[PDB]
Parts: structure tokens; C-alpha cells; sequence
């Protein structure tokens, strides 16, 4: 799309297990996500004749 | 396993297996690879200049070495998850000294 | 007050096979394959040739 | 299985034989097992996420 | 046989043929070989570090040499029972020239 909202989302951090015993504490991990965006820009080419020249 | 730039490791792979068949009734059985171990091997360089193991192509990894088998991950080099590199680059043995299973698994 | 099972018990639990001689009732699974090296050929009567003796 | 209780036999003694006169006394040998025991362990991974988040 | 690391031994199997068949006049009709002579061999190499047999795999042991036939044990070098290691890794030789038999058997 035309301007900086073009969007990709990036997987920044990820799961990893733990180890633990028969009644120890289960725990949590992470999971993070960033982005990152562009922007566009236009090319152009043009020509011009006269009549005669056609 | 030396560190310098071009630097052959056959000899050094061969002293590994050496040092687990010189032991007793030691079936050595293949090699689990980290993948940084083929750039190692696919840049190795003779006296000469030129490479000693010319079959192995950008983007392959070593998946036999001395007609025994060899695995990639890696989780040899343990720089996974919160895990340092332990400059660790392959492990050979006899994969039959070790024993392995789940007893038990929990899905989502 | 938990019921555990693996030994010693868990810190605060206590073992389902807590009882006087309980852990002989564990589950073993001994394996059908030994850790068993082969060992070395004798060479010698076949590399020597054969006579009476 | 869950525990302490996988065991693996180990063959740890053999029989060696020995050379004898014509009648010095035969004498006996050795042979032994031992056994390698192993325990299991748990992995656990989980994740958390707010109300909001989900 | 030298210790030295990647040490052609080949020079000395050869010296060992003719100490048989020239020194003493016998024929030659084999070797006895320790499996640990298999990796002697395989990690020889030349004075700019090619290998000299490279077709010896890891896990391989050789059954000839030279074009003479080789056996394989451990009792060559004679760490089996309560021996010690001899350090004896080959005995190569006429074979006709030792006899054996059987005088009796007693089975179990």
C-alpha cells in the first residue's frame, strides 16, 4: 500500500521448557512478537513528440 | 578441534573415534553434527589451496562422514534457548550406550 | 498431605507407599537386553596349519 | 516407566580359563552381573496470556 | 612402530615381510592384526597431509594387506582377561611354520 503502513510482524522471543520435580512448582516461559514497516516510492518515464514527429 | 581459518579436521575427527573403539567393545555408530561443523569441513583447504572436500555445496550439511552416519542440529552447540555456546561441534559414539524414551506425554 | 510416589518423597507430601516396607510394591522394568560386550576370537587354530598331536 | 526403577543388566564378571599340570588342582572362576539403573525426569513448558490478549 | 600421530606404518609392515622372507629365508602367508592397527592405518598421510588408504571408513577393520590376508583379534595385542596390553599390534609371518592339534576335549 502507498506510504510507511506496510506492516511484517517478526517473532522477537520464544518458549523453552523447564524441568521439574514430582510436586515442584510448574512456571511460565515468554513469547514476544515486534514488527517492522516500509514505505513506498514512485518511479516515472515520460516522452513527448511533436505532431509531425508522430 | 582447532579454530584457524581453512584448517583440515580429519585428523581430529578420526582421533575421536580412535578414542572411543580403543576403549573395549566400543561400536562406533555415527556422529550427531552442529550444522557450523560443515562450513568447517566444506572450506577445509590443502597446502596447496584448494578444497579437500569439494562435493559439499552452500546450503547442505554433512549428513555422513567416513561412511558413518551423521545427524544436524543445533542443540550440540547448545546456543538454544537460554543456553550458551559450549563450542561443542560434534559428538561421536556408540548411540546403542544410550538408552531412550518417553514414559509419559501431556498435549496442549 | 499430597500423595507422592517418587523416592525420597517431595518436601511436604507424603509417599502413597509411605507404609513400613511400601517402596518394595515400586513398578522395576528390567530390560530383556543386557549390556553385554561380545569377546575376542581365537585366531591362532585357524591361522595355524592343522596337525596330530 | 515413571521413577527410579529402569534397569539395564550388565554382564560385569566372565569366565577366564587357566593351564594346569597333569595333576595340579582345576580351580574355578569368575562371572558376575551388575545392573545400571535410571530415573525419569519431566519437561514442562506454558505460556500466559491477559483476557485481553487472547 | 612409531608413536607419532598420522605416521606411515607401511614402511614397517614392509621392513617386517622381508625380515621373514629374506633375513630367515621362509615364505610369508599372512598376518594376525589387533583391530586398533586399523586406525594406524587409516589416518596415515603423506608430508603435506593427504591420506595414504582412504578408502578405510570409520568402523571398517582391514581383513587383507599388501595382497596377504589379515585376521582380527584382540588377543594380538593381548589386553583380553587378566593380560596386559603388550603394545604387539601385527605378527606377521609363514603360518605353516606354527603346527597345532587337539590332543582331547573335554566339552561342558
Amino acid at each position: 500500500i502507498i506510504g510507511d503502513g506496510n506492516v511484517v510482524p517478526v517473532l522477537t522471543k520464544r518458549p523453552s521448557a523447564s524441568i521439574i520435580g514430582e510436586l515442584q512448582n510448574k512456571v511460565d516461559s515468554e513469547l514476544e512478537v515486534g514488527a517492522k514497516n516500509f514505505k513506498t516510492i514512485k518511479a516515472e518515464v515520460g516522452l513527448e513528440f511533436s505532431l509531425e514527429t508522430i | 578441534l582447532p579454530l584457524t581459518a581453512g584448517v583440515d579436521i580429519d585428523p581430529f575427527l578420526w582421533e575421536g573415534y580412535n578414542t572411543v573403539t580403543e576403549a573395549a567393545g566400543n561400536n562406533f555408530s555415527g556422529f550427531a553434527f552442529d550444522p557450523r561443523l560443515t562450513y568447517v569441513l566444506a572450506t577445509a583447504r590443502d597446502s596447496d589451496g584448494r578444497r579437500l572436500n569439494p562435493d559439499i555445496n552452500m546450503g547442505q550439511t554433512v549428513t555422513s562422514y567416513s561412511g558413518q552416519p551423521a545427524i544436524n542440529s543445533r542443540t550440540v552447540g547448545g546456543d538454544v534457548d537460554a543456553g550458551t555456546d559450549t563450542g561443542i561441534r560434534a559428538i561421536g559414539g556408540d548411540w546403542d550406550a544410550l538408552r531412550f524414551g518417553y514414559a509419559h506425554q501431556i498435549g496442549l | 498431605a499430597t500423595k507422592s510416589v517418587l523416592q525420597p518423597p517431595a518436601a511436604g507430601s507424603a509417599s502413597i507407599v509411605g507404609g513400613a516396607g511400601g517402596t518394595q510394591l515400586l513398578p522395576k522394568n528390567i530390560s530383556q537386553e543386557w549390556w553385554k560386550k561380545a569377546t575376542e576370537q581365537s585366531i591362532i587354530p585357524t591361522l595355524s596349519k592343522s596337525t596330530p598331536v
